[PDB]
């Protein structure tokens, strides 16, 4: 059905009413979201059907209709914008300077912003508007606040 | 069954709300995709 580029909400009817479970990015005919949002399940786009194509629980990512397309990366210096799409609220750009998740396998950018769990899959953008990663997989720090990683996939 | 609904264009917006800090956190990623703090 709808295959236009942009940001989309991932919804469900299994729970009470229409509950938003996550967010995703349509780009080049491919839907990109986080694995924990859909659990690899097929999606509906109006009358059409989005079937998974690639997924990985470790990376917490999943693409529908084709391979992962988003290949931009945080430069490690510039401020970024979280295009937050919160449950029952309008899309809203929030500018921040990312922190760092230091891991044994390398450093990853991290965004210190606290939004409902149903916001997971919201894209993070560079100054060109290119998607550098997805929000929604991270850790809870000492003060109770949430810090998500900038999660990006690998384009072939 | 899950479904998708459009929420907007992907553009950088000038004069957006600038908020949030930049912490440096030592973390561990497990086989299930869960991050944990290594403090
Ligand atoms: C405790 C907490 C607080 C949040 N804002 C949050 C946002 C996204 C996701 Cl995926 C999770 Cl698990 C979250 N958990």
């Amino acid at each position: 059905g709808e295959t236009t580029d942009g940001v989309y909400r991932v919804m469900t009817r299994r729970l009470l009413g229409s509950t938003q479970v996550g967010v995703g990015v349509m780009q080049e005919g491919v839907f990109h979201t986080m694995w924990h949002v859909t659990k690899g399940a097929a999606l509906r786009s109006g009358e059409g059907r989005l079937d998974p194509y690639w997924g990985d629980v470790k990376q917490d990512l999943v693409s529908y209709c084709g391979p992962w397309k988003l290949d931009a990366a945080w430069d490690g210096l510039s401020e970024v914008q979280l295009l937050a799409v919160p449950p029952g609220e309008r899309a809203k750009n929030i500018q921040t300077l990312p922190g760092i998740f230091k891991t044994k396998d390398g450093d990853i950018g991290a965004v210190a912003l606290d939004y409902p769990a149903g916001t997971s899959g919201s894209p993070i953008l560079d100054k060109c508007g290119r998607v550098i990663g997805l929000y929604g997989n991270g850790v809870v720090i000492k003060n109770g606040s949430y810090v998500s990683a900038i999660t990006q996939g690998k384009r072939e | 069954d899950m479904y998708i609904e459009r929420a907007g264009d992907i553009t950088w917006e000038k004069d957006a709300e600038v908020t949030g800090n930049s912490p440096r956190l030592d973390v561990a990623l497990d086989e299930s995709g869960d991050f944990s703090l290594v403090e």
